């Protein structure tokens, strides 16, 4: 499988999109970025111009005005218009994100100190997912020859250290996945940048997110609410596969 | 002598707060240097568990030199303790004491023509509560804490159940520190409000009060509502930890998310409390060095009032991924966007003030112009973050760290530096050397931008907050960010050299007003320094 949902050296953009929701985030952010880069350049060029034009050597006698009504009206309404425009594109995207559709696949995720537990209630599958290199796999949260070997064996490389887990959450491509997220002990947060999803895993609460992956591959997230000593060391691996490979993975877990 | 610490005069108390805030600022900045040493490269090299086997002093020095990864067992607890220490010191024991406690106490009474403040004894007590709070915060770092080590690794906002399950009593000491800070702020706020209302000079009507005095007045009101709420939130943590309550524990029927609502109800106002006095200083400085009266005095006052008021109805934008309903998320997104209008606008008034003026690029003016640029860069990423759909991606990433170091951290810092250079002659009778002030500015300006701009990239690439270590792909921009931090630190040590020089052998100030006629408020009417008894 292709490693897609990961940071890339020196990157300045988002991680690749692999869901319709992530696509929407990329578009909305790109739209707002144009606007705020325009606002910033504007403000910056005004300051630099004013300093050049009205420097004490060039403008020896200062003006005394403290009002300009048409300008004050313009500079109040224009921001209001800008925000209404943003909100108009932004709220539909928000509604799409947060309205949970009917699930093809249901996964229940539980955050623990410091690992994730996955249950597929329809399939009677459950398992735990530890960072490769955590105490669970024989390590102590650092790279070493043994850890590199384990990364290789699991189908990764040393570059995926801190991202790759011993087990992965496997799902089929082009299906609606609904994830129910909770915490077992403290608050954790479950996320996959490539899917445009993040949801805190709060003890006592069950919260839902959805995604539909649009291509096969490997996608990583990392725990996103400080949860103690190994917060930096309990990541998330999702493998998106064909319907048939997903079924094959399911049958591998079936006890006869 | 220790006749400084028993003084009740607003000017002496102001000076005490500035120096103390500066010293705590140095400690907290030093934490960030250590933080950026560890983040400079992937793999853990400094915060090694092996250093714990040594003594406290021996372990300290060993942890300042890098080890090979093979000799360094990562110690995440130390990372967590350092960043929590950095955040708490900054938010409770540095910038507000400097701006509100320091410049607020020194200058607001001067600006309104008050010869004394309503409660000089209460003012002196506020300072001592600040010092006691600082001492406890620092003590918590050396107290039995989480994971069988010292200190609390819980984040500056202390989310339960993590904060309530952290072992030892380090966390209880930190909660007490915060109680003492709140008390200091509340006493100060009561003093500021009563002085402002009862002790203005004859003729000094509400429409003639300088913008800085207004900024302090508005800030004081924010404190009285926000700080008691925080005191509630942290007392409930204290009782969950020690007295058998289960406010935030699901097993007893509690909800950890309740804490977040209460904490953030304080937590938003807190940032406006930080920045409002910096707005006041910027207004005084720009008017002086543009040689032109402030554009739209009354809109400036009303914008500050509106920001103050609206800052109480936006808190849950800090909770978009915590499990808020779609209705809640939509509301808070819209309330947040609204507050962006009075706030982002004051920027235009500051530019309009410069427009048509006769601009002198002295050190205080450079800080003020730096403020306008940097507060804009920060405010504008705030707008991005207000959009809940995009915050889904950015929340708890370095993009948020970049934002707040931009609007808030550097805004308060550039406002503080603007005040120091603006007012040091007035407070001390000695003038700073101009070339050194400018060099400080350019070093800090380049340093701070190199530190924080690349953190936007790290966040867009999905780097989470509160991590001792990170995937190798994040290496380039963490390296740049760290070099920026080291240059900023160099600029701050140079600054402390500038202050030492100024106070020991700076050129003697001989004028009441050593700037120009457009520094038109009452402090510039008094001697440098002012007499023990003013007006
Ligand atoms: C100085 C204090 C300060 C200020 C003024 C702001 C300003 C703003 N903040 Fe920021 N914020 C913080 C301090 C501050 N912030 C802190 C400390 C945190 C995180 C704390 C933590 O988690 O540890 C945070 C986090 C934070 C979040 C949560 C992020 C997350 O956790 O995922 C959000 C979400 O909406 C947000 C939004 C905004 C917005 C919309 C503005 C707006 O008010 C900005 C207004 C815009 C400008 C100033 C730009 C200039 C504008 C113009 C020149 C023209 C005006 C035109 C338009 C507005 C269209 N902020
Ligand atoms: C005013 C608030 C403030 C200020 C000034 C700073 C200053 C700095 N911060 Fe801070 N930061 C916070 C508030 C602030 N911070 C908070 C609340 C957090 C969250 C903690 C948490 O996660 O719980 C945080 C977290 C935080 C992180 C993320 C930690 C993590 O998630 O793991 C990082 C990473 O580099 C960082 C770095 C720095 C650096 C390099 C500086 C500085 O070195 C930048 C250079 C600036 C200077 C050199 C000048 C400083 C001047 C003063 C402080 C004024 C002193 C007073 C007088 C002179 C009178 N900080
Ligand atoms: C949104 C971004 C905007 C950033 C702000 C920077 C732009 C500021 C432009 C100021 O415009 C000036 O306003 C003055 C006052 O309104 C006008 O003076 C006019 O009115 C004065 C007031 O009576 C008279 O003294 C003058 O002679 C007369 O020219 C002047 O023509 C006009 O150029
Ligand atoms: O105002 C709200 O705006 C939403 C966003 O514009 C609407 O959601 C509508 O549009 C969303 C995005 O197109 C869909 O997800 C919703 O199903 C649909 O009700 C919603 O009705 C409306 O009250
Ligand atoms: C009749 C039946 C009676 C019940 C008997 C059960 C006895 C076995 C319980 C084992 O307990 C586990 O011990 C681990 C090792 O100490 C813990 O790992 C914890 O500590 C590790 C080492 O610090 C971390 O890496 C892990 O993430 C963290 O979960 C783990 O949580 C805990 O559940
Ligand atoms: C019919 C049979 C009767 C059974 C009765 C036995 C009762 C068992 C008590 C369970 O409490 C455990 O205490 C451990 C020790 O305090 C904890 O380990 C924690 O603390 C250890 C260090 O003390 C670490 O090594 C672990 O990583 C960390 O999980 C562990 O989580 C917790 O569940
Ligand atoms: C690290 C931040 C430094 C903040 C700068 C503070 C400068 C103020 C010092 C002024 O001290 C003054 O000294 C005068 C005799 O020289 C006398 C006066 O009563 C006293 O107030
Ligand atoms: C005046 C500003 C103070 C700045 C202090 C900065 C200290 C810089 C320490 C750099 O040490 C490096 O650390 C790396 C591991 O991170 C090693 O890989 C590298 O071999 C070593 O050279
Ligand atoms: C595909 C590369 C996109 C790079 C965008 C840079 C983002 C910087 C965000 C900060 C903007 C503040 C004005
Ligand atoms: C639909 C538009 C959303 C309103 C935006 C708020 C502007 C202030
Ligand atoms: C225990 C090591 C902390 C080092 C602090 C640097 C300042
Ligand atoms: C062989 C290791 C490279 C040496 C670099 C160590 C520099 C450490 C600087 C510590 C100074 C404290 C701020
Ligand atoms: C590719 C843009 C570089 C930005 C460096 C921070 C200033
Ligand atoms: C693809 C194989 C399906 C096996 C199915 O019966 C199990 O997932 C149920 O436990
Ligand atoms: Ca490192
Ligand atoms: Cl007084
Ligand atoms: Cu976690
Ligand atoms: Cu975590
Ligand atoms: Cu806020
Ligand atoms: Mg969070
Ligand atoms: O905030």
């Amino acid at each position: 499988l292709e490693i897609i949902g990961r940071p890339q050296p020196g990157g300045t953009g988002f991680q690749p999109s692999a869901s319709p929701v992530a696509t929407q985030i990329h578009w909305l952010d790109g739209f707002i970025l144009v606007i705020i880069a325009a606002i910033t350049i504007f403000v910056t060029l005004l300051i630099l111009y004013a300093v050049w034009r009205f420097h004490e050597k060039r403008n020896k006698v200062p003006a005394r005005f403290t009002h300009n009504s048409p300008l004050e009206i313009a500079w109040t309404i224009v921001p209001i218009v800008i925000l209404v425009a943003i909100g108009a594109f932004s709220l539909p995207v928000l509604f799409n994100q947060q309205e949970i559709p009917e699930a093809d696949v249901t996964v229940k995720v539980t955050g623990y100190q410091w690992y994730w537990g996955y249950e597929y209630p329809d399939e009677e599958i459950s398992f735990e997912s530890y960072m490769i290199g955590s105490p669970a796999t024989g390590g102590d949260n650092r790279m070493s020859p043994e850890v590199e070997q384990q990364l290789i064996e699991a189908g990764y490389s040393r570059d995926e250290f801190l991202l790759a887990t011993d087990t992965a959450m496997v799902v089929p491509v082009n299906k609606t996945v609904v994830v129910q997220v909770t915490g077992a002990d403290v608050i954790h947060s479950w996320t996959v940048p490539a899917f445009g999803v993040k949801q805190d895993a709060v003890p006592g609460r069950l919260a839902q997110l959805w995604f539909r992956a649009e291509r096969e591959g490997i996608f990583f997230g990392q725990c996103s609410e400080l949860c103690g000593i190994s917060h930096a060391y309990m990541p998330i691996t999702v493998k998106v596969v064909s319907e048939e490979a997903y079924a094959a993975w399911l049958e591998q877990h079936h006890h006869h | 002598f220790t006749r400084w610490f028993m003084s009740t005069n607003h000017k002496d108390i102001g000076v005490l707060y500035l120096f103390t805030g500066g010293l705590v600022g140095l400690i907290s900045v030093a934490f960030t240097v250590y933080m950026r040493m560890e983040l400079m490269a992937p793999g853990v090299q400094f915060m090694c568990a092996e250093h714990l086997e040594s003594g406290l002093v021996k372990g300290f020095f060993q942890s300042l030199w890098p080890s090979a990864v093979e000799n360094c067992t990562p110690n995440g607890h130390l990372w967590n303790v350092m960043i929590t220490g950095h955040g708490i010191l900054m938010m409770f024991f540095v910038v507000i004491p400097a701006l509100f406690g320091g410049f607020g106490n020194y200058f607001m009474p001067l600006h309104i023509g008050a010869p004394a403040m309503a409660f000089p004894r209460m003012n002196n007590l506020s300072y001592w509560l600040y010092v006691a709070g600082t001492s406890l915060a620092v003590a918590s770092l050396f107290a039995p804490g989480g994971n069988g080590q010292l200190g609390s690794g819980i984040g500056w906002v202390l989310y339960p159940p993590l904060s309530t399950s952290e072992s030892g009593y380090s966390t209880d000491l930190a909660i007490f520190a915060v109680h003492l800070s709140g008390a200091s702020s509340i006493l100060g706020a009561i003093n500021m409000i009563t002085t402002f209302l009862n002790m203005r000079a004859p003729g000094m009507t509400m429409h003639k009060v300088p913008l800085f005095a207004w900024s302090i007045f508005v800030t004081a009101w924010l404190i009285l509502l926000a700080l008691p709420v925080l005191a509630g939130a942290i007392t409930m943590l204290l009782t969950d930890r020690n007295f058998g309550t289960t406010f935030f524990q699901p097993s007893g029927g509690g909800d950890p998310v309740l804490y977040q609502h209460i904490l953030w109800f304080f937590g938003h106002p807190e940032v406006y409390i930080i920045v409002l006095p910096a707005f006041g200083i910027v207004s005084h400085v720009i008017a002086t060095f543009a040689k032109k009266p402030i554009f739209g005095y009354l809109p400036m006052v009303y914008a500050m009032v509106a920001i103050g008021v609206l800052g109480f109805v936006v808190w849950a934008h800090h909770m978009y991924t915590a499990g808020l309903s779609l209705t809640q998320q939509s509301y808070f997104m819209m309330a947040t966007m609204v507050i962006a209008v009075p706030t982002g606008i004051k920027i235009f008034s500051w530019i309009a003030t410069m427009w048509g003026g006769s601009i002198e690029l002295k050190t205080p003016m450079l800080w003020a112009l730096g403020f306008l640029f940097l507060f804009t860069v920060g405010g504008v990423t705030g707008i991005v973050l207000s959009q809940a759909s995009v915050d889904r991606y950015y929340h708890d990433t370095y993009y948020v760290v970049a934002h707040f170091h931009y609007v808030m951290s550097l805004g308060a810092v550039f406002g503080i530096f603007a005040g120091i250079y603006f007012w040091i002659g007035k407070m001390s009778g000695r003038q700073y050397p101009e070339w050194a002030g400018k060099l400080h500015f350019w070093m800090m300006f380049v340093g701070a931008n190199l530190t924080f701009f690349p953190q936007h990239f790290l966040g867009r690439q999905g780097m989470p907050r509160r991590y001792i270590d990170y995937p190798e792909a994040f290496a380039t921009w963490n390296f740049v960010s760290s070099l920026g931090a080291f240059l900023s630190f160099a600029s701050f040590l140079f600054f402390l050299g500038v202050i030492f020089y100024t106070l020991t052998r700076g050129a003697r100030v001989t004028a009441n007003n050593y700037w120009n006629e457009h520094a038109d408020t009452l402090e510039w009417t008094l001697t440098s320094p002012p007499p023990e008894h003013t007006f």
